[PDB]
RNA sequence: UGCUGAAAGCAUCUAAGCACGAAACUUGCCCCGAGAUGAGUUCUCCCUGACUCCUUGAGAGUCCUGAAGGAACGUUGAAGA
RNA sequence: CGAUGUCGGCUCAUCACAUCCUGGGGCUGAAGUAGGUCCCAAGGGUAUGGCUGUUCGCCAUUUAAAGUGGUACGCGAGCUG
RNA sequence: GUGAAGAGGGAAACAACCCAGACCGCCAGCUAAGGUCCCAAAGUCAUGGUUAAGUGGGAAACGAUGUGGGAAGGCCCAGAC
């Protein structure tokens, strides 16, 4: 994953997480957009 | 004239016994700390142990608020060339449930002789029982 | 459980095939169970042992007294060893080295050689400075034992001259080559501490 | 909110307790139970059951609607009993059950066993695919979750330990 | 990395709950270690005679008694400045 | 400024983590071998030589690796000069 | 303006910040800044809300269904998300 500090959507199926309080982008189809922080 | 200072040896003590299962550990520690120095007698005295014997039993079942079961950090170094051992509360009541108390109190009563003199006052136990029947110890609270 | 066992010198044993192995020869006499620790009375179980022999009179009332209880004789020293939940034995009893015959590995605990007061040179493996090239009165010395004005101060735990040996150390999982009933011996392999003549509190090896 | 407003039916022959917040569900596959959370408040309604959040806490309707999902699934669990069905995709891999420990060949160097946490009926209609039943979602999904865990798809070939229903992403070589 | 799962009639590793997860952390291995003044325990050993004085006080002396043990001294040591 | 001895080498270290190795992970333009980058990780380990006063550097040959820094550009009542 | 040439109380310690100008004495009372659970004098004081981050008790661009407030406009019983 990608741990950049602004995390946003990249495409329809990315979903915005909050996982132990760190915010989390998790995606359907690209594993490549999964990224953390920010 | 002049105000009454405390005299030790006519100094009429008191045993008390204190439940702290479900206690939270500074409300708790500092309701003891102003007992061990004796404010709470009418005599006190800035120079004199006043203060009463404390058995705190049920140590272990202490509760604290938040997430300081996890988060309390207890750091101490060991006076070694750079020994600087940590334990969070959790692994500080699985191993000795006593210390929690003990510091919580320490912190809180003056440094020097006199405030480890009234530190000797408090008997803290883990299990709910205690061997100080003899004393006819009061329960406080 | 273990034995106390008094260190005989060095052999080798010629093994039937070729190789020659270096043994360490542990004379190991009766150990007499003198008193049973127990949960109830001390908190730990555990058992008390002794070996050799005193004089009847070197030996102090105390002691003498203390023989009395068990019912035995007055072997010189005592040691101790814990027991393993499973196991109980009896006041009074010998222990023979027969315990060593079914395991293989022990590790033997024994206080090591005196050295006196040794340098860092032999006793912590310092580097000797230049025996030429212009030195002055520094060869075996340790050469710096801290920084500057940042810690001010030797920090603890520093490698420095001082006592070698002299001090209780284990060696761990020696091999067992032969474990003799009548003369009441023990061949471990290798060297274990201590000169000849010292005593070794010898047991199965904690490895498993 | 608005799965917790929808009262749960009970079947005949499920016998429900509630020890004041400790839920004690009986069927006829197995007995369960099930400490919940303070915030909820539960009893019974005739014949079916009613999810209320207590007033006071803050989060009620969350804490009750989620108990309400648990308790939804855990009376489906002792009535019909859920299932899993899991298969072996790839060449050398073969799975087997010898009573209740499932020894698996994932082509490693030592053959694996695995254990069987509570009644988990763990079957085996072909040698390469293992089906397992019981009452408990959690302890299934957490156990063929496991027994994925020794070996993930291969996002090539799809060699590995995969679900029924997952499909895969089979990525070309390149 | 996951498993059930609301708020958000779906979805999500998490907000309740539950499981894995590294030479780090705490133990396990080894050594010092009760001056650990919070000075811990178990075992054994040793000591059971009169008297006035008196601010009758954990008072002080007079004779009678000095054990367990220890020290010293010697011979010394693979112990050791 | 009525003196805080300044580079480099030796001896001796110790800490940090912004990790070189070893350990655990995600994504890969990851078939495997080997990588690339990012995340967690400071327990341990981390060359010998030739040239030059050198630090550094270049070269030769190794290594699992030959980490970057702080410590009065650590350490002259420790040595060298 | 303060210090220098101004002590005292507060800002943990802190010439110049805040409060206030020490003639001497007193085991009197009222106040300033700053405070009032314990170290340590005084509110575990009262009323209604906010925060769950140990924020409080170092900090930015930027990132985000973290959470608390009003004000308008979009859609329904021809049944919307
Ligand atoms: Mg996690
Ligand atoms: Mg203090
Ligand atoms: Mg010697
Ligand atoms: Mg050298
Ligand atoms: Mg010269
Ligand atoms: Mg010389
Ligand atoms: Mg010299
Ligand atoms: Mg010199
Ligand atoms: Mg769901
Ligand atoms: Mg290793
Ligand atoms: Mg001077
Ligand atoms: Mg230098
Ligand atoms: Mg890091
Ligand atoms: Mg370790
Ligand atoms: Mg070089
Ligand atoms: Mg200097
Ligand atoms: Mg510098
Ligand atoms: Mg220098
Ligand atoms: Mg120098
Ligand atoms: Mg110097
Ligand atoms: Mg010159
Ligand atoms: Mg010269
Ligand atoms: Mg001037
Ligand atoms: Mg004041
Ligand atoms: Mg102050
Ligand atoms: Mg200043
Ligand atoms: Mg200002
Ligand atoms: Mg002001
Ligand atoms: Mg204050
Ligand atoms: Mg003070
Ligand atoms: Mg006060």
């Amino acid at each position: 994953m990608k741990v950049r500090a602004s995390v946003k959507k990249l495409c329809r199926n990315c979903k915005i997480v909050k996982r132990d309080g760190v915010i989390r982008v998790i995606c359907s189809a690209e594993p490549k957009h999964k990224q953390r922080q920010g | 004239m002049k105000t009454f200072t405390a005299k030790p040896e006519t100094v009429k003590r008191d045993w008390y016994v204190v439940d702290a299962t479900g206690k939270t550990l500074g409300r708790l520690a500092t309701e003891l700390a102003r007992r061990l120095r004796g404010k709470h007698k009418a005599e006190y005295t800035p120079h004199v142990d006043t203060g009463d014997y404390i058995i705190v039993l049920n140590a272990d079942k202490v509760a604290v608020t938040g997430n300081k079961r996890t988060d309390k950090v207890y750091y101490h170094h060991t006076g070694h060339i750079g020994g600087i051992k940590q334990a969070t509360f959790e692994e500080m009541i699985a191993r000795r449930p006593e210390r929690v108390i003990e510091i919580a109190v320490k912190g809180m009563l003056p440094k020097g002789p006199l405030g480890r003199a009234m530190f000797r006052k408090l008997k803290v136990y883990a299990g709910n029982e205690h061997n100080h029947a003899a004393q006819q110890p009061q329960v406080l609270d | 459980i273990g034995l106390v066992g008094k260190k005989v010198g060095m052999t080798r044993i010629f093994t039937e095939d070729g190789v020659s192995i270096p043994v360490t020869v542990i004379e190991v006499e009766a150990n007499r169970v003198t008193q049973v620790k127990d949960l109830a009375n001390d908190g730990y179980r555990a058992i008390q042992v002794t070996t050799g022999a005193k004089k009847a009179n070197r030996v102090t009332k105390p002691e003498a007294g203390h023989f009395a209880k068990a019912g035995v004789e007055a072997g010189r020293g005592l040691w101790e060893f814990r027991l393993a939940e499973g196991e109980e034995f009896t006041v009074g009893q010998s222990i023979s080295v027969e315990l060593f015959a079914d395991v293989k590995k022990v590790d033997v605990t024994g206080t090591s050689k005196g050295k006196g007061f040794a340098g860092t040179v032999k006793r912590w493996n310092f580097r000797t400075q230049d025996a030429t090239h212009g030195n002055s009165l520094s060869h075996r010395v340790p050469g710096s034992i801290g920084q500057n004005q940042t810690p001010g101060k030797v920090f603890k735990g520093k490698k420095m001259a001082g006592q070698m040996g002299n001090e209780r150390v284990t060696v761990q999982s020696l091999d067992v080559v032969r474990v003799d009933a009548e003369r009441n011996l023990l061949l471990v392999k290798g060297a274990v501490p201590g000169a000849t003549g010292s005593d070794l509190i010898v047991k199965p090896a904690v490895k498993a | 909110s608005r799965v917790a407003k929808a009262p749960v039916v009970v079947p005949a022959g499920v016998d429900v307790k509630i020890n004041g917040q400790v839920i004690t569900i009986k069927g006829k596959n197995g007995e369960l139970t099930r400490t919940l959370n303070d915030a909820v408040e539960v009893k019974h309604a005739d014949n079916t059951l009613t999810f209320g959040p207590r007033d006071g806490y803050a989060d009620g309707w969350a804490q009750a609607g989620t108990a309400r999902a648990l308790l939804n699934s855990m009376v489906i669990g002792v009535t019909e009993g859920f299932t899993k069905k899991l298969q072996l995709v790839g060449v050398g891999y073969r799975a087997a059950v010898k009573g209740n420990v499932i020894n698996l060949s994932l082509g490693f160097s030592h053959p694996v066993d695995h254990q069987l946490p509570a009644g988990i009926t763990a079957e085996c209609p072909t040698q390469t695919e293992i089906v397992l039943k019981g009452a408990d979602k959690q302890v299934i999904g957490q156990v063929a979750a496991d027994l994925r865990a020794y070996r993930r798809p291969e996002p090539y070939k799809g060699k590995g330990v995969r679900y029924a229903d997952e499909v895969v992403r089979t990525k070309e070589a390149k």
